[PDB]
């Protein structure tokens, strides 16, 4: 539900 | 021009609004949260777009771009809605359709 | 946002942009669901404003993005347009958003959670790198 | 959104340095002039835009969309940079190139 | 501008928009010869932005409007980013633009004249209309 | 300078 795939 | 034509980002701290009246006084009411005066600020354009913070390692939205220096100081702190105010609106707006 | 940095693209998927009918950038939103986006109230959001989901740069002569037409606007009642307070508006899509690496929702708080005075927080957008 | 399609205008007065300082301080400069805080105000895309006033039957350039409130409130004067104190500038720039 | 009002097309026509290369507005301008700009130093105005002259609204499918390209840029050096003090700069167009009904030159005042606390000026411009 | 063929 906020975990980005790609990470930040 | 002094528009990006790409998404920037940038951490900053989180104020109390204890501490953010020093600077906007009366300005802030409950539904607000300050973050910055850190050396970093939200600018003309950056309206709307979301002030997260990670809990429980997911982005969490805590705000909402709203206002601030009237010349982007970075020396003063933005001004964000409040989500943690605002968040039984979204979810009953959400309930009902 | 004046000394930030450019972020990694697709990093950051719930950002959106609100396009006038001109066609361009005028606030940032975010993707809560595949059908909804918030926004600030005070951005003026209409039926005719467009959101753009899965954008990185502004300049393409064409890049993989996703337009969505707005359904409806809710903007908060208690919304206050001198004092600037409750400024959040909803908008419901009237065409889900398709998610996917590049493009999914942030996480919503609870009422009662505390993000105490000092969390080093972070915060995107378009605006201006310079007054 | 809240962008005009067509060109917009406004009447409004200029106010004096001290006034203006009521309402700003310490951040009106030599070089700046303020106007308005009755009921209009420039706001964010009006930037670099004029303020001009008739003289003799013609516009003249006083000032230029500088600064002005964080949330375009219509009470406060707007600040703009005072034509009066760059004009040298300009006109020895002028006859240079 | 906010409580403003439509001009009448044409009317203020020293009046011009500067459009970064994405193609849209940044800033306001005023034409004060055929070939240079009057603008703000905090508009961050380079060469690759392009002035518009001759332009009532953004929404033309097309008109009668001048888009000249500039030659170079004149910041004043005192301009101070943190104060926003000396906030001018100047840009000399590549090509000058052809006055017209719709296109002209705006008077500068001398550096000893007075405009008096109280005297009825006009600002004009494409800036929100509502914050 | 200043004077509008069309008048403000």
């Amino acid at each position: 539900c906020g975990v980005p795939a790609i990470q930040p | 021009a002094n528009t990006p034509d790409r998404l920037q980002q940038a951490s900053l701290p989180l104020l109390s609004n204890t501490n953010c009246k020093k600077y906007w006084g009366t300005k802030i009411k409950d539904a607000m949260i300050c973050a910055g005066a850190s050396g970093v600020s939200s600018c003309m354009g950056d309206s709307g777009g979301p002030l997260v913070c990670k809990k429980n390692g997911a982005w969490t939205l805590v705000g909402i771009v709203s206002w601030g220096s009237s010349t982007c100081s970075t020396s003063t702190p933005g001004v964000y809605a409040r989500v943690t105010a605002l968040v039984n609106w979204v979810q009953q707006t959400l309930a009902a359709n | 946002i004046v000394n930030g940095e450019e972020a990694v693209p697709g990093s950051w998927p719930w950002q959106v942009s609100l396009q006038d009918k001109t066609g361009f950038h005028f606030c940032g939103g975010s993707l809560i669901n595949e059908n909804w986006v918030v926004t600030a109230a005070h951005c003026g959001v209409t039926t005719s404003d467009v959101v753009v989901a899965g954008e990185f740069d502004q300049g393409s002569s064409s890049e993989k993005i996703q337009k969505l037409k707005i359904a409806k606007v809710f903007k908060n009642s208690k919304y206050n347009s001198l004092t600037i307070n409750n400024d959040i508006t909803l908008l419901k899509l009237s065409t889900a958003a398709s998610f996917s690496q590049t493009v999914s929702a942030v996480c919503l708080p609870s009422a009662s959670d505390d993000f105490a005075a000092g969390t080093t927080c972070v915060t995107t957008g378009w605006g201006l790198t310079r007054y």
